[PDB]
């Protein structure tokens, strides 16, 4: 509310203006890249915060309510692009990210998008071509063939 | 606690009370308000109002 | 590894890290896909015999 | 050092206070998962900052 007042110190009639501050919005769009083991998560939004970051939180199996993330789930961190890489990440098995946008302001509410690994061997095999000579091979091969 | 003033020229009093902090921590940071809250109580001969 | 900030820069810590040496776990994503041509060719012209 | 003025320009009695501003704690642990051929290093604080 904004009132004027003279130079004898009477304040005139007020205005008044409205407005908020909020959480910011959740990330809309998830693009989760495969690779070799590792998933790289990098979320979006429909409108762009500068404020705003990302909260990741990983989880091996999903989980039926998605307000237990702050405790069923391991908090991975917070970024703008998060990459998950461990050897606990093996390719076949699908793994969730609760990501949410967390700025000063506030924290907004978590959205959950499934990760994938590579499976695609045959990729990175190619670069494996005709350089394996002799002794990668287990033991077991190695005296079969020597016969 | 109590004090048992007993004065004789006394016509109000005033409390000056408070707290040492206020934060509520959590896991990996962040702090939020806390819900304090006191009461004060007078003699009142035998029953504490 | 050392805590900086705009106030000023911490003492450091020494942290000795080290590689999987997991090989094993990586190899079973490697699982019946080395067809014939990723051995070297020593092996190749070995095992066409 | 904070003091009280009046109407008259007359300073008070000077009251005062004391802080300090020092360089951030160094981390506390050090989780470093391995990898392929990777390292990863990730610190944490006993206190966030």
């Amino acid at each position: 509310t904004v009132r004027a007042v003279n130079a004898w110190g009477q304040q005139g009639d007020p205005a008044s203006v409205s407005f908020r501050i909020a959480a910011p919005a959740a990330p809309s769009r998830i693009e989760l890249t495969p690779g070799y083991f590792q998933i790289t998560a990098t979320p979006h939004l429909a409108v762009y915060d500068p404020t705003v970051q990302f909260e990741f939180w990983f989880s091996e199996k999903q989980i039926a309510d998605i307000r237990q993330v702050e405790t069923s789930t391991r908090y991975l961190g917070t970024a703008l692009y998060w990459i998950a890489a461990s050897i606990n990440i093996k390719p076949g098995h699908d793994y969730y990210f609760y990501i949410r946008s967390v700025n000063t302001v506030g924290k907004s509410a978590f959205v959950e998008a499934v990760g994938r690994a590579s499976d695609d061997a045959e990729g990175y095999l190619d670069f494996f071509k005709g350089k394996i000579t002799e002794s990668h091979l287990g033991k077991e091969l190695l005296e079969k063939v020597e016969l | 606690i109590t004090r048992t003033i007993t004065s004789a020229n006394i016509d109000r009093l005033r409390f000056t009370f408070g707290v040492q902090a206020l934060v509520e921590t959590t896991s990996k940071g962040d702090r939020n308000p806390s819900e304090v809250r006191l009461l004060v109580q007078i003699q009142r001969n035998g029953g504490w109002v």
